[PDB]
RNA sequence: UACCCACUCCCGACCCGGGGAGGUAGUGACGAAAAAUAACAAUACAGGACUCUUUCGAGGCCCUGUAAUUGGAAUGAGUCCA
RNA sequence: UUAAAGUUGCUGCAGUUAAAAAGCUCGUAGUUGGAUCUUGGGAGCGGCCGUCCCCUGCUCGGCGCCGGCCCGAAGCGUUUACUUUGAAAAAAUUAGAGUGUUCAAAGCAGGCCGCCUGGAUACCGCAGCUAGGAAUAAUGGAAUAGGACCGCGGUUCUAUUUUGUUGGUUUUCGGAACUGAGGCCAUGAUUAAGAGGGACGGCCGGGGGCAUUCGUAUUGCGCCGCUAGAGGUGAAAUUCUUGGACCGGCGCAAGACGGACCAGAGCGAAAGCAUUUGCCAAGAAUGUUUUCAUUAAUCAAGAACGAAAGUCGGAGGUUCGAAGACGAUCAGAUACCGUCGUAGUUCCGACCAUAAACGAUGCCGACCGGCGAUGCGGCGGCGUUAUUCCCAUGACCCGCCGGGCAGCUUCCGGGAAACCAAAGUCUUUGGGUUCCGGGGGGAGUAUGGUUGCAAAGCUGAAACUUAAAGGAAUUUGGCGAAGGGCACCACC
RNA sequence: GAAGACGGUCGAACUUGACUAUCUAGAGGAAGUAAAAGUCGUAACAAGGUUUCCGUAGGUGAACCUGCGGAAGGAUCAUUA
RNA sequence: GCAAGACUGCUAGCCGAGUAGUGUUGGGUCGCGAAAGGCCUUGUGGUACUGCCUGAUAGGGUGCUUGCGAGUGCCCCGGGAGGUCUCGUA
């Protein structure tokens, strides 16, 4: 099931058979690209963009009304950040599981939560290494808190 | 095998060597302590000079006593114990004569109802206990 | 973690026809399961078979006869020459009036009788009688 | 604590000399292949085979066997001119 | 020494109880890896099917030809294994054709009245070399376009067949490097796995850590009235007591633990978790038309946690209490029982890594029967209650979905049986991956190494002895077991 | 053109000294095996007469016993608002 | 604009009126609830059945017989009177 714990589960998204535009949606493909550029200058994740997108305007998805995806356009125009989405939360998640541990000492469960973490975070970089997002030299230290968000 | 690889040769190589070297009837012959504890050194007969002859006890189930003489070897002088299998031939053996001592059948087992022992005479003054049994000839004196 | 589709696949049908059902649903599509179907009848041991198209890997549903007793598979893919047919056929195949084993060839996928009488070996890839 | 360069070859001025290289023997139950110590007759004896006497009993020429019996035809080990 | 030995298991072992899952997670080498890229068209030899032709191109010269087509070829059209052919692959020995060593093991001889002759072949795993095939695992281009294609336009260095016999010229013929603008393409990204990571909203749980508060009970001190007794056993005593033991009541002080609710219930990888409230940090589950796009379970060598007791320095020392001291049961108690009683039991730290740490059953993934309850979250529907009306919320009920501890029946099927929805999909053996055992003792023992202030933890034999030690189950036996019936050789 | 000599190089070997592996005295103690008869008691197997077993501590002639924490391989698959 | 169906709230004449007053937890049009008075056509029939309280003959806490377990009956008023209700008994 899981990579880290134990249990299995099963709940994910199921898109639907046609590759169709809805009929009852007129909002031009350019439009969708003007609130996807504003959205993105408001300072958000592309999960949360798609999230709203499908929210307040009600389209299924960016790849049936563009060609592209979200990454894809915000790479194309090069204001997305240089970090991961989800290598950003993950260190944010570590620093504060260290900085949770920085005033507890006997809580061995957050030490071992933070190994599982650190583990997940070197199973990624590698990948991210090898196809080529992230620097070749690029490592997670222990200390890269002030440098690192 | 457990592991049913297409590249995983000399996993299941170094397994097998392993578990084979970790034997017991394969261990009894890979080894030089098993060939330095036998005095014979894998030889099939050798050659000894007896020096006393001791009634030895018995098993259990049948009680009685057998007549076992003491064989020093010429290889090691270790001196070892065997087994005269006829009735009625110790008279044959005294003090100070070569036999030729061989083995009994068990690979160095005691076998049966004399513990104590793994071996037997064949010949007794470079004649044969059958010889000196059935009276084929007569013992040189 | 799934990586070898077709020998579950091939288990699948084979408790599908142990237990005595008809029809079955195997969960994933490749072409080598499509093959290996398409051979399966065309010697004619199981019914004719559906492929539902989805857009991902789809399925297949298969309409079972009872003129199959067991569906094997080889895991890895072993090679095997022409000079080392026999060594299969003879300690896998039940007998040598019927059961049949097929292997991938550089021509296409097919049995071992077909390669016999067209001269050309390859890697095995299951088997069935 | 054998005989010889004749067969197969080899150095050397060289048809012609030499070679325990080799060959020929004797010892030899490492081991392998072939293959003697028996065949021929029946009274003395249990009937199986074919027909009758409900069953013993005649014909039984092929008889399954077997008892220091008989006139026997044969070949070898070994002795031994060549 | 080999087959028997399916008792070394590549084919082809076993792991709940017969020998054997490290206590449980993380993790580097190695191993194993989701789907998908090209099919058909045109006609034939024949009674619709079996043979069967095409599926990259631009210089030298050729069954031919009347400036142009085809054919032969020095020059080439990314790359591994597999598969078939080909070369090169000492002889005897292995298999094997030929012939009367009289047979045969051998040998390459031999036959017709000078001649005929054979004295071959097959095999020689891998690795190296050359070729028609792209089914199978990966390699590979073009995404900040230093992307392809016909072309347009400039800078620098050099080969001769061209410029009155000739000293001499850039050329023309043309080689290479750089290079500015535009056109041209169908201008370049397959999806979203009943794989994985992450984000979002409600929530769930004795999950953790820190700080709090509460509840009896134990023991001791201070006071009050009371009497000569609390100690314990099928049986007494050692214990304390007019120096007031014991009990009842009022207050103070310390320490331990959170009963009844408290469940074949929940959480955590495992050891383990139960008084209230507050703070911090996660995590499974359900919901998704969100995001990333093969990031994937498995783990040599390496790391964190780890019941109880064990050692080391402090604080406090209430109950309980190894050793130690007595009384009886006893023939013998140094053991059971009763009275005191040390370390320890509690926290702050510093360590070691052991259990019947046991579901005595590794982890991931799929498939194969039913049934009713239980816990989480979601999807709807009668009806009642928050008093009477209207919607959603908590609670009741009906039925569904996904995961988990589980329960009942079941020749599914398996096994030696007890039994098992896995302990099945195993001779009809093959989904992938770590660890561990070949008779029982000697023995987790000698020794070597290694961690440790200390006990010990891991690795780990040999010699010698025996033919048994062991697992499941019916019947006899005897119980200082349970439950029945019988008798005047038992009782009333 | 011999003998002989100073230098270089390869150098067998010798003396001194350390170290390493095998065999053999080895005073002495600690153990198990092969057996049929010698004393204390039967520790465990039937509620083994104190239920058994596993880790960690402690003394004893002996199997053994006692805390602390677990197990059912136990005699309980179950105790009624 | 035609055009009737399906069920339903209350009042037992209608207006005052769902008006004072009450109120839950989170809401709303909000449940519960008379009256002084007026206009007066002048105020409906069959049929049950009732321990107490909170807060309806509602819902739910809970009852009585005598030892036991369960049934019978159990609002008020007037009158006729009798004297311990059954089913089996841990």
């Amino acid at each position: 099931g899981r990579m880290h714990a134990p249990g299995k589960g099963l709940s994910q998204s199921a898109l639907p058979y046609r590759r169709s535009v809805p009929t009852w949606l007129k909002l031009t493909s350019d439009d969708v690209k003007e609130q996807i550029y504003k959205l993105a200058k408001k300072g958000l994740t592309p999960s949360q963009i798609g999230v709203i997108l499908r929210d307040s305007h009600g389209v299924a998805q960016v790849r049936f009304v563009t060609g592209n995806k979200i990454l894809r356009i915000l790479k194309s125009k090069g204001l997305a950040p240089d970090l991961p989405e989800d290598l950003y939360h993950l260190i944010k998640k570590a620093v504060a599981v260290r900085k949770h541990l920085e005033r507890n000492r006997k809580d061995k469960d957050a030490k071992f939560r933070l190994i599982l973490i650190e583990s997940r975070i070197h199973r990624l970089a590698r990948y991210y290494k090898t196809k080529r997002v992230l620097p070749p030299n690029w490592k997670y230290e222990s200390s890269t808190a002030s440098a690192l968000v | 095998g457990k592991c049913r690889g297409l590249r995983t040769a000399r996993k299941l190589r170094s397994h097998r060597r392993d578990q084979k070297w970790h034997d017991k009837q394969y261990k009894k012959a890979h080894l030089g302590t098993a060939l330095k504890a036998n005095p014979f050194g894998g030889a099939s007969h050798a050659k000894g000079i007896v020096l006393e002859k001791v009634g030895v006890e018995a098993k259990q189930p049948n009680s009685a006593i057998r007549k076992c003489v003491r064989v020093q070897l010429i290889k090691n002088g270790k001196k070892i114990t065997a087994f005269v299998p006829n009735d009625g031939c110790l008279n044959f053996i005294e003090e100070n004569d070569e036999v030729l001592v061989a083995g009994f059948g068990r690979k160095g087992h005691a076998v049966g109802d004399i513990p104590g022992v793994r071996f037997k005479v064949v010949k007794v003054a470079n004649v044969s206990l059958l010889a000196l049994y059935k009276g084929k000839k007569e013992r040189p004196r | 973690v799934r990586m070898n589709v077709l020998a579950d696949a091939l288990k699948s049908i084979n408790n599908a026809e142990k237990r005595g059902k008809r029809q079955v649903l195997i969960r994933p599509c490749s072409k080598v399961i499509v093959r290996f179907l398409t051979v399966m009848m065309k010697h004619g041991y199981i019914g004719e078979f559906e492929i539902i198209d989805d857009h991902r890997a789809g399925k297949i549903v298969v309409n079972l006869t009872g003129r199959l007793n067991k569906c094997g598979v080889i895991s890895p893919r072993f090679d095997v020459q022409l000079k080392d047919l026999e060594k299969w056929q003879n300690n896998l195949l039940p007998s040598r009036q019927f059961g049949f084993i097929v292997l991938t060839t550089s021509a296409g996928i097919m049995d071992h009788e077909e390669a016999r009488r067209k001269h050309t070996g390859g890697k095995i890839l299951g088997f069935f009688f």
